[PDB]
């Protein structure tokens, strides 16, 4: 027997068992109004407030519905979040708890994950140049949690782009064509340059994330 | 069940011996060589011509003649290889790979090898989408010993028919039928404007570069006077642009209807991707030089995508693909001249990201001067906002969502 | 009947049928054939072609006969023959040797040559034939085609050393001190285990001396296809040529031939399995006939080849290295020569396409005829090269000349910028397939050695890569001292570069020097550099204009120029012959005046060098040969003197500040 067994920050997803008696209170619960609100409360009853930021991160989790035409484009059904702000303000355990609940969440820092620990990149193995899935790939129809995304390299951000909106990732390395799949909805934390967000400064000053990521 | 196209992964070995057909795209292809079927020896002491059939992918030749006499009589035959007399074949082995959308949630895709056979060969190349129809054959397996565990097999496709998803522009016949399914086009009236909002009809608003992209597909025509001068003859498009004007989308569009393309994109993955530096192929032995992404779009478009972004060293070579039609490469190991005769389409956002009115253009294109003469079409395609347009896109995407077809009821998008 | 079983080859009709060819062949059916009536000249049509070629053939005492394919094809009874020897080369070729031997002992006998006849009996005569059919590519060869007379061309990248090849082995049975002699048929030569004679009769009685033996010589060359046709998204290929006897290091690296050989597949041997062959066989080409010189091209340097010339004719190898000059060619030369605009003609000839950059073509010419190639006999050498430099705007054509001149020149290497490497010129270390063992190689600037090396995209490429040039650029020699290599290379490569200045466009603001954006050292080198302005002239806008437009009337346009222009073939023949018989000497007027010019010059705007001094002194050789002078006058300095003016637009610079005014940088 070969038991595929989920753990945080991993490719398996995390499938439960939904009893009859479960869709029957799923199915009573989903009628009243303010299911949304009760929801919503549930995402982080141990942080206080910022009821609006787990709002979002519930409709994260729902996502939306990815729509694919007959000429071939794809339209993402996935909805992107980032959070900027002061140092303590539980940037962080939000995150952790979206890795935590999520079905299939992957975890990445700053720079500990680089452009070649994102998306990915060809390992060149000598037994003949596999391809080797970062963190993105590996998160296909799940989460991947950020953290630090202001630290993160320029460079590594550049390869970001394609994953964010087409959610694909082409290698078009070393005579290898390939376009990995990478349907995957990124939520990121990020402190202001200068530490604390500055009134006085205007918010492209402060956030100093290039136009297109925003 | 031949008639259904199987991914590579659904190749279990179930189907081992039947006649099925695997749709995937061509990855690498090896040159053709002869492959011995039978070999024939020849012992000119009796006489006679000796046949040895060959079914594996090694043999070992003979001593003594094993005809009736030299068998049979004291007299012993030494047989010579005869190459003319014997019996080769053209042999090719290919290699399909995975399409993105067979690949589950979460894997890579896998690849399966084709041994093409007799006239068959050079019915494919790298880049291509086909569904290989053939005979899923075994074959001894020929990994390590020690990771063997009983009879395993190692297991081919032995290519049948093949059947191209996008047909070669340079294989266009004007047959009887295509004949009529052209006429059909021209009697439509208005075949520029027509094809023009055809390709990628899920974008509202963007006429003028469809027109310019399908001028970019259509191509010029090459010019080698006698003196010896060549004139490229493909245009070079660029859409410079603010972020949200879907770009990405039209280059994608593009790729679609084009037949050979790479959606080259990004950096860091291009600098190896344009290399095109030298490899031995485990067929043959040969050292055949890779090819990039650029070789693998000759007669195509190379869909160069977020451009600005992309590393200089890149755009050093992008100069002479644009304008030479051909790289040349003279680093450690490699000597010769890349034959690249690619049309470039790049999509790029301007310096500091989205335009500002305030900066001169060149200032905020950012691109050189030698750069942007190759262009042979730059867009501006910049956004602004006025509460009309913004209404109608509104109005064309909120369509295409609820319903997944393009909102113009009269009109007709060709497929 | 009679025919060699598996060939339609019968010996009796092909003997007959080629002594007839032989016999009978005029020059006038091949004019008829190809077209050439309004060009037939029965002057010398008339007259029997391969008889007469034979008599010149036995008088020189040369032992091979260089067969036209297409002159088999032109003769309307021996038109089968060419199927025959395209599709069994062997055989058929045999067959010609054995008619050769024929013809050529009836031609003495007949006219009675007082001379032994078995004197010249004794020699084996080949038929190396040639020009059989186009090129059709080397990918597209089915299996089919194994054994079937090819045409390749391509470029030279490598060559093997020669290695002897067994033919007739040597045994001694060591008790009875006995010699034995065994032939080889089909690579195989057997071995006796009793001996030849009745002596005595062991097992092992025999013990293989190979010293004793027979060795032939092979040279495997390793070319790169250049076909015509490319498929798409195909990389350059490369096929292992091998050749045989007298071929042997006829060929050099870099050579652009086009070789003709029998097509040939062998089974290779598993590593380290005793006698196990893959049944994918490995895919060679035999040689019997290499075309080094082309009418296309200029003819290879006599002065780089001069020391391998005389081992040539030890070896006899009667490969045509140089192209002959005919007399009736030679009065034309003169001719030309003697006309008054014989330097604008020239100049013009080169690159006919090209439109109004007439000093650029001059530069480019004098560069194609070079200084004279000065031997100091007591030590050290001076080497007649130019280098030239065209910096200059955006779409002025440039890269257009350096294609031109790349096809022109014989060994000529085209690169661009950062597709290049400091290893990647030069020498490097490679690993061999075939061998499996480590060998070196040569690079860009070895590869066009006694050629010029179009670099194009001069600024782009890394000041570390730059660095290698200066010692091919002022010595014309390179020195390398790497891991597991010491020794000197001489690169006699005439450098031809291309740049945009900095910025992509000419600054008129800041000076000559800081847009062109080279160190001192390296600007300095390079005699000519080339201010290449794009300057919005209506009128010259409007001429260029049309011309282009001109061009693109018809489908395959004769080229739109007003002026005569001289044909590619004989503007290469008078290259060739002026370079290589001329070799003009300085004179005491062009002395004085090469020594007042570097004086005034030498009075911000790069300061001239001595360097100067000797780019004046090879621009005037190189002006002295084109006039097919054997010395220089104070004319030709006073005109080199005008064209270094002129490349730098010194008129438009301003004196001291080094900035181009624009309203004087107008040109034609
Ligand atoms: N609004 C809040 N409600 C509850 N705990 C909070 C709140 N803001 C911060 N904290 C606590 O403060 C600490 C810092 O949170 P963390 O997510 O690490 O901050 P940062 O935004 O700097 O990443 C945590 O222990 C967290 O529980
Ligand atoms: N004119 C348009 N028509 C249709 N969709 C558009 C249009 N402009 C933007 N979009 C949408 O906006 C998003 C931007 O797509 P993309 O091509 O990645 O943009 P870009 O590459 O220009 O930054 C996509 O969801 C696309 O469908
Ligand atoms: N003066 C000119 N004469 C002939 N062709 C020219 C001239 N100027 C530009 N062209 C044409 O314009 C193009 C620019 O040439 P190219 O060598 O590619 O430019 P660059 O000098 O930037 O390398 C070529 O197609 C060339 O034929
Ligand atoms: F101080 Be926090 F982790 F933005
Ligand atoms: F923000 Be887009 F990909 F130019
Ligand atoms: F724009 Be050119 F190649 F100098
Ligand atoms: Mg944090
Ligand atoms: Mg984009
Ligand atoms: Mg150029
Ligand atoms: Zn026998
Ligand atoms: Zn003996």
């Amino acid at each position: 027997t070969v038991y595929p067994l989920h753990a945080r920050s991993t490719g398996v997803a995390a499938r439960q068992m939904l009893t009859d008696f479960d869709i029957r209170n799923i199915n009573k619960l989903s009628k009243k109004k303010d299911i949304f609100d009760i929801l919503s409360q549930s995402l982080a009853p141990s942080i206080y407030g910022h009821d609006h930021i787990k709002k979002a991160i519930l409709l994260m989790l729902m996502g939306g519905v990815e729509k694919n035409l007959e000429n071939g484009s794809h339209l993402r059904g996935d909805i992107n979040i980032l959070m900027v702000g002061d140092p303590s303000t539980a940037k962080s355990q939000l995150l952790r708890f979206v890795l935590n609940t999520a079905s299939l969440a992957i975890a990445t820092t700053g720079r500990g994950s680089s452009g070649v620990g994102l998306t990915a990149a060809v390992t060149t193995d000598r037994e003949e140049r596999r391809l080797e899935a970062g963190a993105m790939v590996l998160a296909d129809r799940g989460v991947v949690c950020i953290d630090e995304f202001d630290k993160m390299t320029d460079v590594d951000r550049v390869a970001i782009h394609e994953v964010m909106e087409q959610q694909t990732v082409t290698i078009a390395k070393a005579g290898i064509h390939t376009t990995l799949n990478a349907r995957c909805s990124v939520i990121a934390a990020a402190n202001p340059v200068f530490g604390q967000y500055d009134v006085n400064r205007d918010p492209h000053q402060n956030i100093a994330l290039p136009d297109s990521l925003l | 069940i031949s008639s259904k196209p199987l991914s590579v992964r659904q190749i279990k070995g179930d189907f081992l011996g039947q006649l099925i057909t695997v749709r995937g795209i061509i990855t690498r292809v090896s040159d053709v060589k002869p492959a011995v079927e039978v070999i024939a020896y020849t012992c000119d002491q009796c006489g006679y011509e000796v046949f040895q059939e060959v079914n594996s992918r090694t043999f070992t030749p003979l001593s003594e003649c094993t005809s009736e006499e030299c068998s049979q009589n004291q007299t012993k035959g030494q047989l010579f290889m005869s190459t003319r007399a014997s019996k080769f074949s053209a042999f090719q082995e290919c290699k399909i790979q995975e399409l993105s959308q067979q690949v589950p949630v979460g894997h890579i895709p896998r690849s399966l090898n084709i041994h093409v056979n007799g006239t068959l060969v050079r019915s494919l190349s790298p880049g291509d989408i086909v569904d290989v129809t053939g005979i899923f054959l075994p074959a001894p397996y020929t990994g390590f010993k020690a990771l063997k565990a009983g009879l395993l097999t190692e297991t081919y496709l032995e290519a049948q028919f093949v059947r191209q998803h996008k047909k070669k522009f340079a294989s266009f016949s004007l047959t009887s039928d295509v004949e009529e399914r052209v006429m059909e086009l021209i009697t439509s009236g208005d075949v520029y404007n027509r094809l023009a909002k055809s390709i990628a009809p899920e974008i509202y608003g963007n006429l003028d570069v469809k027109k310019a992209l399908l001028l970019l597909l259509v191509g010029g025509v090459d010019k080698r006077v006698g003196d010896g001068m060549k004139i490229r003859g493909d245009i070079n498009v660029c859409l410079m642009g603010d972020p949200g004007v879907a770009k990405s989308q039209l280059l994608k569009a593009i790729c679609k209807i084009s037949p050979r393309g790479v959606y080259t994109t990004g950096k860091g993955s291009s600098g190896v991707g344009l290399t095109a530096a030298v490899m031995k192929d485990p067929v043959t032995d040969e050292m055949i030089l890779e090819g990039g992404a650029l070789v693998l779009a000759d007669n195509g478009i190379c869909c160069i995508d977020e451009f600005d972004k992309m590393d200089e060293s890149d755009r050093t070579a992008i100069h002479e693909v644009m304008e030479q039609q051909t790289i040349s490469i003279s680093k450690a190991g490699i000597n010769t001249t890349l034959n690249a005769r690619t049309s470039i389409l790049a999509a790029a956002n301007p310096l500091y990201g989205r335009y500002n009115p305030r900066l001169s253009p060149l200032d905020n294109i950012n691109l050189p001067a030698a750069l942007l003469s190759r262009f042979d079409i730059l867009f501006l395609m910049l956004d602004i906002p006025s509460r009309d347009d913004d209404e109608k896109l509104a109005e064309h995407v909120t369509y295409v969502h609820m319903h997944n077809k393009q909102p113009d009821l009269d009109f007709t998008p060709v497929e | 009947l009679r025919i060699i079983w598996g060939t339609n080859v019968s010996i009796q009709e092909c003997t007959t049928n080629f002594r007839n060819f032989l016999m009978s062949f005029k020059y006038k059916f091949r004019k008829i054939l190809d077209e050439r009536e309004e060009f037939i000249n029965n002057t010398t049509d008339e007259e029997l072609y391969y008889i007469k070629q034979l008599n010149e053939m036995r008088e020189l005492g040369t032992s091979n006969l260089n067969l036209d394919a297409r002159n088999l094809l032109a003769y309307k009874q021996t038109e089968d023959l060419y199927h025959q020897l395209l599709n069994y080369p062997q055989e058929v070729i045999s067959i010609m040797d054995q008619t050769i031997k024929d013809c050529m002992v009836s031609l003495i006998v007949d006219n009675n040559l007082d001379y032994d006849l078995d004197e010249i009996e004794t020699k084996f005569y080949k038929v190396r034939p040639y020009n059989v059919g186009s090129c059709k590519g080397m990918r597209e060869l089915n299996p089919n085609d194994i054994d079937k007379l090819i045409n390749l061309k391509g470029l030279v990248l490598r060559s093997t050393p020669v290695i002897p090849d067994m033919k007739v082995a040597f045994f001694k049975c060591n008790v009875c001190d006995h010699t034995m002699a065994v032939e080889i048929d089909r690579g195989v030569i057997q071995e006796p285990a009793r001996c030849e004679r009745i002596d005595c009769n062991e097992p092992n009685s025999m013990s293989l001396i190979h010293n004793r033996c027979s060795f032939a010589d092979k040279q495997v060359i390793k070319l790169q296809e250049t076909p015509d046709f490319v498929p798409d998204g195909q990389t350059p290929h490369s096929i292992s040529l091998c050749v045989y006897d007298e071929l042997v290091d006829s060929c050099r690296a870099g050579d652009r031939i086009e070789v003709t050989g029998t097509f040939r597949s062998i089974p290779i041997r598993a590593n380290s399995r005793q006698r196990v062959l893959k049944s994918l066989y490995k895919t060679y080409v035999d040689v019997v006939h290499v075309k080094k010189v082309s009418d296309k091209r200029l003819d290879v340097d006599t002065s780089t080849i001069e020391q391998e010339l005389m081992q040539n004719k030890v070896d006899h190898n009667e490969v045509e290295e140089v192209r002959q000059i005919t007399d009736q060619d030679l009065a034309k030369i003169r001719e030309v020569a003697a006309r008054e605009d014989l330097y604008s003609l020239l100049a013009r000839s080169i690159a006919p396409s090209i439109y109004e950059l007439e000093d650029v073509k001059k530069g480019i010419l004098l560069q194609l005829f070079g200084g004279t190639n000065k031997t100091f006999t007591k030590g050290g050498r001076y080497r007649g090269d130019i280098n030239i430099l065209l910096c200059g705007d955006p779409s002025t054509s440039k890269s257009q000349i350096l294609q031109y001149v790349h096809k022109i020149t014989p060994r000529g290497v085209y690169t661009s910028g950062k597709g290049s490497s400091a290893v990647g010129l030069t020498a490097y270390i490679t690993r061999d397939v075939d061998t499996k063992q480590l060998v070196l190689e040569s690079g860009a600037l070895v590869l066009s050695d006694g050629g010029v090396c179009c670099i194009d995209e001069f600024d782009k490429m890394s000041d570390s890569t730059r660095s290698v040039l200066h010692e091919v650029m002022e010595q014309q020699t390179i020195s390398i001292a790497k891991a597991g290599i010491i020794t000197t290379l001489n690169a006699r490569s005439s450098i031809l570069a291309s740049a945009n200045p900095i910025g992509s466009r000419y600054n008129p603001n800041l000076p000559v020097t800081e847009n062109i954006d080279l160190p001192p050292p390296l600007l300095s080198r390079f005699d000519l550099v080339y201010l290449v302005l794009d300057k919005v002239d209506e009128k010259n806008d409007r001429e260029l204009a049309k011309h282009l437009t001109n061009l693109y009337l018809e489908d395959k346009p004769e080229h739109i120029s007003q002026d005569d222009v001289l044909p590619v073939e004989f503007l290469t023949m008078y290259i060739s012959y002026a370079k290589e018989h001329i070799h003009p000497i300085i004179t005491e007027a062009a002395k004085t005046e090469l020594v007042r010019a570097y004086v005034g010059m030498r009075k911000k705007r790069i300061t001239a060098t001595t360097r100067q001094l000797e780019s004046m002194i090879r621009l005037a050789e190189a002006h002295a040969k084109m006039k097919l002078k054997n010395v220089v006058e104070l004319e030709d300095v006073q005109e080199a003197v005008r064209l270094i003016r002129s490349a730098i637009k010194d008129y438009a610079t301003d004196p001291k500040t080094g900035k181009i005014d624009m309203n004087l940088v107008q040109t034609g």
